[PDB]
């Protein structure tokens, strides 16, 4: 019209086409082009506000985007009746995509505020009420795909439109960096459960059909996988050759080949150190000496015979680390020893864990992928023989570690048979017992299990176990973000919050320093004692900066309880890498005059922070650690704990044969460490030797 | 909570703000308040006496001349100048064309901080910073790494200039400028630029002249020499031409790396302008083949100036247009500007 080409700048040329609409339709863009093309003219981009409506109703595309570059506003609300809107929008949907990638094969757009913002602004009304399946599927743009989805449960989002491997490589890569901040990640194939045949088959189809370059993610996948669950479900999903792929499965030759490679990257001293300690006969500690020979040998039977014959003396809990080496020796590859491993169980009423519960733990933990399936039914049948003598307390801690480890989705339920013994009613012993007892049975994930076990146990309620009971629901759902919503209670016992922040948040970036720092300053006294315990999870990213900083003030504190949780906070997550600050800090720590095991628990556990399963041949020399443990053992003089510490640094020191690292790069979590490490907090007598299994 | 309503009667409500003089081992702390008054103050409260140090703003209670505690000190007009950050608004996407120079010193500025393992095993270490020089922007050439060092740790820019900064000299309060900014973070980068000492028109006010400008530079050495400083405070010096530093001054630093950037070539100038215009061009359409071919030669300084006036003269048309008779006439002004001093020489 003539008003659009006026020299005056007076408003407005917007929305004026709604008043008189059908009449201006008689004209065409031929009147509009001389005003916008000629320079030194008024209403250049202002005339596009009326033109964006004419090009939209005429289905012309790439013109509406070019005219909306300056506008950026009227594109949202534009003329209401939805039928003309959703009609031309699908014409605009399919019509803009054909204007892109016409070369063909990119060049890509060219998130830009023109193309990506216009499809995002219109996507509002798209995700509001009508239609479905906007240009994000048609154009295949991964940039708009991040803005395509809306807040929803991601469990059903694991499926996508199938395409070529070329585009799927970039699709899964850019969808991964979107899901690293999201609770669910592509790595969830481990955790989930699921358990359907979909992920097992699709996991083996990414390397299909090439069996040569498949060496990665297949050959290195089966050998580094300790559990049979990944080697069972994927066995039916692996079609290569026929029936003979089991040689690289079951962890028979798998664990044997990587163990020989650990010897090539090893090794650990055998004759020198052990036979020299044999002239010292048996130390008065009866604590860390058994687990030594466990990981070391592996496989040799002569060292296994000294274990057995000795521990028939039955003295105290010393049998723990020993019989744990009975199975682990032959089980280093496969199967193994699972026949005579469970024989001492019924051969030794327990009446406690330190007597017959040792060998009963052996078959459970040393299993590592069994099931198979005889070991499952064997462990359940073996524990049903001993009930009143176990009873509900001491051996009920380790028994769930023989099932939930291998299979989180196992159909066999061992909880109901054990839960009938809770009639002992003891609130004290049940603390460290029922904590990991109900939690380590299975990973669950159906939300129905935690509701069941809450009604049958409580009944009522235990007034104590209900603390640790709700933490299982926090452990059940992994980093689902429901945990920050579950901490609003914040009971005076405070055990809820500390276990909630650690396990309830798993992500690459911490982001928890705002909440973790708030609970310690706003929390009641004595809570700061258990605050560092959350450092075993969220600190796996950059433990160097944040950990030793705050723990430096907590290490010199005179309170023995907080100093016991300080060195533990660093602990394993802080022992991954060495440094000169860690070695220089070791000075003056062992020079303290303080008594009690907290003194040597601070210094000696930090001696294992110099490396994990590395050396000594190749690489770090053992003479440096030998002179350190010898000079510190000359004090007191015994103080038998000086014989505990010098054998403590060689627990993980001389074991080797396992590189962890992390464990693990696949992002699982060790269920034996988080279990046992919570007992040393109210440490009394034998709760420290249960942790010595590691 | 209760300590707020308890000690308030023990100190206040009224009190005074004095200064600290000296401390005696008998717990009597001599303080001095305006004007010319001393006293013996023995207080066990809230101290913290070790962190104080004299010259402090420490309070003095009215009854009777006792120090209950401290609040804070701002202090002086001197701190309000810089106000951090500086944040990386000078971007590596504003520079380009230099390769052999950009590789070497990138290590020295990144040699501290990351990769500490082989840095501490050395134990000698080069914690001297670096040194820059050269016209017009040869010192500004690697300044882009100093702003690239603003993405982590901390940066400081101190204008050396010539006259306005005088003082005793004694350099008393400029060491304060370096010290107060390092107290916030304590990594540091300290940058000095444009030393005019050789190009002075005259001495400023009562300083010297001649040797007293030299002795405050010799004090600039003794500060920087220096006894005794361990950490950083990473020292970076820059100027147009350095005849200044004595053979003694270069030995502490910078004895490792000092830089020289040669005049740009056709590859650098094209990479200078195209990268400078990567954010913003003029009327798009810009081709760099005829730009470096027409004017031969001169630094990439003025190539932005002729483009500054390019869209500026076209702004008489309020956005976009080019007049062939006017553009080459407006280009004649800068073309002759460099064509007045064309020969040297034969600089060769």
């Amino acid at each position: 019209m003539s008003m659009s080409g006026e020299v005056a700048k007076e408003w407005q040329e917007l929305d004026d086409a709604e008043k008189v609409q059908r009449e201006p339709l008689l004209t065409l863009v031929k009147e509009i082009v001389p005003y916008n093309m000629a320079h030194n003219a008024e209403h250049e981009a202002c005339d596009l506000l009326m033109e964006i409506e004419q090009v939209d109703m005429l289905e012309k595309d790439i013109d509406e985007n070019a005219y909306a570059k300056v506008c950026l506003y009227l594109t949202s609300c534009v003329n209401y009746v939805p039928e003309p809107e959703n009609s031309a929008l699908l014409r605009c949907a399919l019509g803009v995509f054909r204007k892109f990638s016409r070369f063909p094969e990119a060049l890509r757009l060219a998130l830009m505020l023109n193309d990506m913002e216009l499809v995002e602004d219109i996507f509002t009304s798209c995700k509001d009420v009508v239609v479905q399946k906007q240009m994000a599927f048609m154009l295949g743009r991964h940039g708009v795909f991040l803005e395509l989805s809306e807040d929803v449960e991601e469990y059903e989002d694991l499926t996508e439109i199938m395409s070529n491997v070329q585009l799927n490589s970039n699709f899964l890569a850019l969808a991964r960096e979107l899901d690293i901040m999201e609770p669910k990640v592509p790595d969830d194939i481990y955790k989930t459960h699921l358990e359907n045949n979909r992920f097992g088959g699709s996991g083996s189809q990414v390397d299909s059909a090439r069996m040569n370059l498949a060496s990665s993610f297949v050959n290195g996948f089966v050998n580094a996988a300790f559990g049979q669950d990944k080697l069972l479900t994927d066995d039916g999903n692996k079609w290569l050759y026929k029936n003979k792929d089991h040689g690289m499965l079951s962890a028979a030759a798998s664990l044997g080949m990587i163990l020989l490679w650990d010897v090539d990257g090893g090794l650990t001293q055998i004759d020198k150190y052990l036979y020299s300690s044999e002239d010292y006969i048996k130390s008065g500690a009866l604590l860390a000496c058994g687990i030594v020979n466990s990981g070391v040998r592996n496989e040799c039977d002569p060292a296994l015979a000294l274990l057995s014959d000795y521990v028939l003396h039955n003295s105290n809990t010393m049998r723990l680390g020993s019989i744990f080496g009975l199975g682990l020796a032959y089980a280093g590859s496969n199967r193994e020893d699972v026949l005579t491993l469970l024989l001492p169980v019924m051969g030794d009423s327990k009446s406690s864990m330190e007597v017959a519960g040792v060998t009963a733990l052996a078959c459970g933990m040393i299993a590592v992928g069994s099931c198979n399936g005889d070991v499952t039914s064997t462990i359940l049948q073996t524990i049903m023989e001993k009930s009143e003598t176990e009873l509900k307390d001491t051996y009920a801690r380790w028994l769930p570690l023989g099932l939930g480890l291998n299979h989180l989705g196992k159909g066999e339920a061992i909880e109901a048979i054990l839960a009938a013994l809770e009639v002992v009613s003891e609130p004290f012993r049940s603390f460290a017992n029922t904590l990991v007892d109900v939690c380590a049975y299975a990973g669950s994930g159906n939300v129905l299990k935690v509701q069941q076990l809450l009604h049958i146990c409580s009944e009522h309620f235990d007034s104590k176990e209900k603390e640790e009971d709700k933490d299982k629901k926090e452990k059940k759902d992994k980093d689902k973000k429901e945990a920050p919503a579950d901490m609003g209670a914040h009971q005076g016992v405070a055990v809820l919050g500390i276990a909630l922040i650690a396990m309830g948040e798993e992500i690459g970036a911490e982001m928890a320093l705002r909440t973790f720092g708030h609970l310690l300053r706003y929390g009641e006294p004595t809570l700061r004692r258990a605050v560092p315990l959350a450092l075993a999870l969220i600190s796996v990213s950059n433990p160097r900066l944040n950990i030793l900083d705050t723990l430096s003030k907590f290490s010199h504190d005179a309170d023995p309880e907080v100093s016991y949780n300080s060195i533990f906070a660093m602990g394993m997550v802080g022992s991954g890498t060495n440094n000169a600050r860690l070695a220089a800090m070791l000075r003056q720590l062992a020079q303290y005059h303080a008594k009690d095991p907290n003194n040597l628990f601070m210094v000696r556990l930090a001696q294992g922070l110099t490396h994990l399963g590395k050396g000594t041949l190749t690489l770090c020399p053992y003479h440096s650690d030998r002179q350190l443990m010898s000079q510190v053992a000359v004090a007191g003089l015994l103080t038998v704990l000086v014989s505990f510490l010098d054998v403590r640094n060689i627990i993980l020191g001389k074991s080797h044969y396992v590189l962890y690292g992390l464990v693990a790069a696949m992002q699982p979590r060790m269920l034996v460490t988080f279990d046992e490490e919570l007992r040393p907090l109210p440490v009394s007598v034998r709760v420290g030797q249960a942790v010595d299994v590691v | 909570e209760e300590e707020r309503s308890k000690v308030d009667d023990l100190r206040g409500t009224p009190m005074s703000v004095g200064t600290l003089e000296e401390i005696i081992d008998d717990n009597h702390a001599i303080v001095s308040t305006s004007v010319g008054s001393e006293h013996y103050v023995s207080i066990l409260s809230f101290v913290d006496k070790d962190l104080l140090e004299p010259g402090c703003s420490v309070l003095l209670n009215h009854k009777v001349h006792a120090v209950i505690g401290v609040l804070m000190d701002d202090t002086d007009p001197l701190v309000t100048v810089m106000k951090v950050e500086k944040a990386p608004q000078e971007t590596y996407a504003d520079i380009g064309g230099l390769d052999n120079q950009i590789q070497e010193i990138k290590e020295s500025v990144e040699l501290p901080l990351t990769h500490p393992e082989y840095y501490e095993e050395m134990g000698i270490k080069p914690p001297k910073g670096v040194i820059l020089y050269g016209p017009p922007g040869t010192g500004k050439t690697l300044l882009a790494k100093a702003v690239a060092n603003q993405t982590s740790a901390t940066f400081l820019r101190v204008v050396g200039s010539e006259l306005i900064q005088k003082y005793l000299g004694d350099g008393p309060k400029l060491v304060r400028e370096l010290f107060r900014v390092a107290e916030e973070h304590a990594p540091s980068i300290v940058f000095i630029d444009e030393i005019d000492a050789i190009g002075t028109k005259r001495y400023d006010s009562n300083s010297g002249g001649e040797r007293e400008i030299q002795r405050t530079m010799l004090e600039l050495l003794n500060q920087l020499d220096g006894f005794d400083s361990r950490g950083d405070v990473k020292v970076i010096m820059a100027t147009n031409r350095i005849e200044t530093l004595d053979p003694a001054l270069i030995r502490p630093g910078r004895i490792d790396r000092k830089i020289e950037f040669p005049l740009p070539d056709e590859k650098t100038k094209k990479r200078i302008f195209q990268i400078h215009t990567s954010r913003m061009t003029l009327a798009d359409d810009v081709t760099l083949d005829d730009l470096i071919m027409a004017k031969d030669d001169l630094s990439g300084a003025d190539i932005k100036a002729i483009c500054t006036e390019a869209g500026l003269m076209a702004l008489r048309e309020r956005r976009m247009k080019v007049t062939n008779e006017d553009f080459k006439k407006s280009k004649e002004n800068v073309l002759y500007k460099k064509q007045e001093g064309t020969p040297e020489g034969l600089y060769l």
